[PDB]
RNA sequence: UAAUACGUAGGGUCCGAGCGUUGUCCGGAAUUACUGGGCGUAAAGAGCUCGUAGGUGGUUUGUCGCGUUGUUCGUGAAAACUCA
RNA sequence: CGCAGAUAUCAGGAGGAACACCGGUGGCGAAGGCGGGUCUCUGGGCAGUAACUGACGCUGAGGAGCGAAAGCGUGGGGAGCGAACAGGAUUAGAUACCCUGGUAGUCCACGCCGUAAACGGUGGGUACUAGGUGUGGGUUUCCUUCCUUGGGAUCCGUGCCGUAGCUAACGCAUUAAGUACCCCGCCUGGGGAGUACGGCCGCAAGGCUAAAACUCAAAGGAAUUGACGGGGGCCCGCACAAGCGGCGGAGC
RNA sequence: AGGAGGUAAAAAUGUUCA
């Protein structure tokens, strides 16, 4: 399960993604608070998109912020 | 292919456009 | 909505009128009927002290409630929606529960059947109304008091609004129809919502017989007075005044307003003009 | 959509001939099968079986190549198509290749090739040209 | 200014009581392509769909015999064309 | 623009538009086109099952609908951008490029318009014809870690490469420009001209249909060789740079 | 090899057959 192939997200660690288990999107983040891609995470295209719009609710409902620094 | 078959046409439909706006008010009062 | 007339006549070529949909009663309740007559825009003197105003079609005035302070907690439900001739708005005739019957400014979004609900503790919705104190910011208001009390003043005629802004302290601040902004006791009351027949300015009225109708006598250019009559007046021929416009009693163009009136510090922004 | 079985036939074995093929599996009709019998009897092609699909019917060209890999058919042409039938009589009877070919006549004598057919002295539908 | 392309001479050639020109039609022209064309860039795919008329129609049994095909009769004037 | 306190910086507020990262030879859609989130309503597609009907299919003249952007109307809105416009600059001149501003417009609502390099410059449907390699969606299956985007088989897509074949060549090449069938649209030398007249549509702009006279003996497509480039790369030369001495000015 | 962006401002034209 390594970098081209991590989408522990349908392997192992199985976790149904939402926007409130920030533990869990913070890895899928980088300090600079911007939503890592594919290529460094992963994930399937359904994985990341899932991630992507709960990032982006988590964000609305500021358990992450827009523009971490 | 070529763009000089475009620009042949292109100053063809410049010019009767430009033509029509010169004539626009010498048409309306002929035409209407 | 709108009824755009048929070109049958020169006087209705590009004439419309409204397609009184929302108006439910041709006939007004009379207990809440008032009489009027017409004035002809002369005062206790006899005299025109507002010219273009007179001939005009009959009227009567119905009672609106512009002061909802008496039916706190006592709810009603809209009867009727129906015409008045007295102002832009239609009008929405409640029956509240304890049997009361009152008109007020029929706010759009309104029908038959809608409960209206009055007081601090009423739901956030067309028609209520509430103090400012109560009602959040980023609200569209209408019927609006400037004082405790005093009744409705602001936003009463068809299709208007006002926006609240925000609650600092005793003081709401509220942008106006004109744009200007400007604070109001949040004890001051509003109706939700924003106010009927918007469509009402889209009015072709087609001919000047139907502003002879609605009260509108012809209002002739000073530049065709004579200068006894008009300072734009005289001149052979035709004339653009002959000097700077100016009132037929002078007053050049320019804020009327009074200075160092009281209302000054209670507003914030006057309203913009060009931009 | 498909429009005429016989096309799309002569369509798979011109195609397979071109590719070297040994084997043209396509579905079933009585008249590609006559037509298969033809081409095997004018020498065209080694064999063909009628075998049983999940649905229907199959026909197995077992198609015909020299010793160098010599393709025994040249070549296929459709001539009586849908939107333009054209049928022969047997005077004007079509001679394919000045004669080396062979071209399919469809007449109430049965399938039969415009030799045979001006032999028995009649005409018909002109399927194809298969030289 | 050094013309086998003009004009003339010789000479040659093609025809021959004709020879040339013009006009008209067909051909060449597969250059409206049925036989017998094409459309990415040469002219040429409607901006895309829906759908009417129309055109077209998978496997199979039987029948009609309309198309189709065979044969025969009548007609297809004479002249023409062609063969003798 | 500021020095009337700008820029900058901090805090607060208003408002408009667009939605960074995710986000790409990626996905959906008939095309146009679609990117903040949530909810609501809604369409299409794919796979599998094979329960159903039983050729009901394909195309589609005309016709109808959808149809980027600009534009038009009405009513709102209008932060930024910005035709026009105005200055400034450059310039021989600059109605331009550049700068400073800045109106319509861009935005919303309802409607008109109905065009585009609306392009894959490739109509739709079907069948067949070597493979390889990526990637998207789904079904299964085999090593089995029985971890598992480990692999395979298959359906639908979307890309790159490459046969045969085709092509004037460029190139296309199972997403054909191949092999074939059905249907539709379109072409028939370049200009004139997608113009006029007429008609239709449209508020208008203009669009759609669509010529002729006259004129040329070509217009064109692809590719080759050179030349050229205010294209690139590499390298040279008193070519420049660094220096010395001159000419141009005087007289002869 | 692993990793931001850039600058050349403007500067026109070319009788003859060829």
């Amino acid at each position: 399960l390594k970098k081209p192939r991590r989408n522990q997200l349908e392997a192992l660690g199985v976790t149904t993604i939402d926007y409130k288990d920030v533990a869990v999107l913070r890895t899928f983040l980088s300090e600079r608070g911007k939503i890592r891609s594919r290529h460094v995470t992963g994930l399937t295209p359904q994985q990341q998109r899932q991630v992507a719009t709960a990032i982006k609710n988590a964000r609305e409902m500021a358990l992450l912020p827009m523009a971490g620094p | 292919g070529s763009v000089i078959k475009k620009r042949r046409k292109r100053m063809s439909k410049k010019k009767h456009r430009k033509l029509l706006r010169r004539t626009r008010v010498q048409r309306r009062k002929l035409g209407k | 909505g709108i009824r755009k007339y048929k070109p049958t006549t020169p006087g209705r070529r590009g004439a419309s009128v409204s397609d009184f949909a929302e108006i439910t009663r041709s006939t007004p309740e009379k207990s809440l009927v008032r009489p009027l007559h017409g004035k002809g825009g002369r005062n206790a003197h006899g005299r025109i002290t507002t010219r273009h105003k007179g001939g005009g079609h009959k009227r009567a005035y119905r009672v609106i409630d512009f002061r909802r302070h008496d039916k706190d907690g006592v709810n009603a439900k809209v009867a009727h929606i129906e015409y008045d001739p007295n102002r832009t708005a239609n009008i929405a005739l409640l029956h509240y529960l304890d049997g009361e019957k009152r008109y007020i400014i029929a706010p759009q979004g309104l029908k038959q059947g809608d409960v209206i609900e009055s007081g601090a503790n009423a739901d956030i919705k067309p028609g209520n109304n509430l103090p400012l104190r109560n009602i959040p910011a980023g609200t569209v208001i209408h019927a609006v008091e400037l004082r405790p009390g005093g009744g409705a003043k602001l936003a009463r005629s068809a299709g208007v609004s006002i926006q609240l802004l925000g609650k600092e302290g005793t003081y709401a601040a509220l942008r106006m129809p004109s744009g200007e902004i400007r604070r109001v006791d949040v004890r001051c009351r509003a109706t939700v919502g924003e106010v009927g027949n918007a469509e009402q300015s889209n009015i072709n009225w087609g001919k000047a017989g139907r502003m002879r109708w609605k009260g509108k006598r012809p209002t002739v250019r000073g530049v065709v007075m004579n200068p006894v009559d008009h300072p734009h007046g005289g001149g052979e021929g035709k004339t653009s005044g002959g000097r700077h416009p100016v009132s037929p009693w002078g007053k050049p163009e320019g804020r009327t307003r009074k200075p160092n009136k009281p209302s000054d510090k209670l507003i914030v922004r006057r309203r913009r003009t060009g931009k | 959509t498909m429009t005429d079985p016989i096309a799309d036939f002569l369509t798979r074995l011109r195609n397979a001939n071109s590719a070297y093929h040994d084997e043209v599996t396509l579905p079933h009709s009585k008249l590609k099968a006559n037509i298969a019998e033809i081409l095997k009897r004018e020498g065209y092609i080694s064999d063909y079986r009628t075998e049983d699909a999940r649905v229907g019917k199959s026909l197995v060209v077992q198609l015909k190549y020299g010793p160098s890999r010599e393709r025994s058919i040249a070549g296929l042409r459709r001539v009586s198509k849908p939107g333009l039938r054209v049928y022969a009589k047997s005077t004007n009877l079509p001679r394919v290749l000045g004669g080396l070919g062979v071209a399919i006549i469809s007449t109430s004598s049965g399938l039969l090739t415009d030799r045979q057919a001006a032999r028995q002295g009649v005409g018909g539908e002109v399927l194809a040209y298969v030289w």
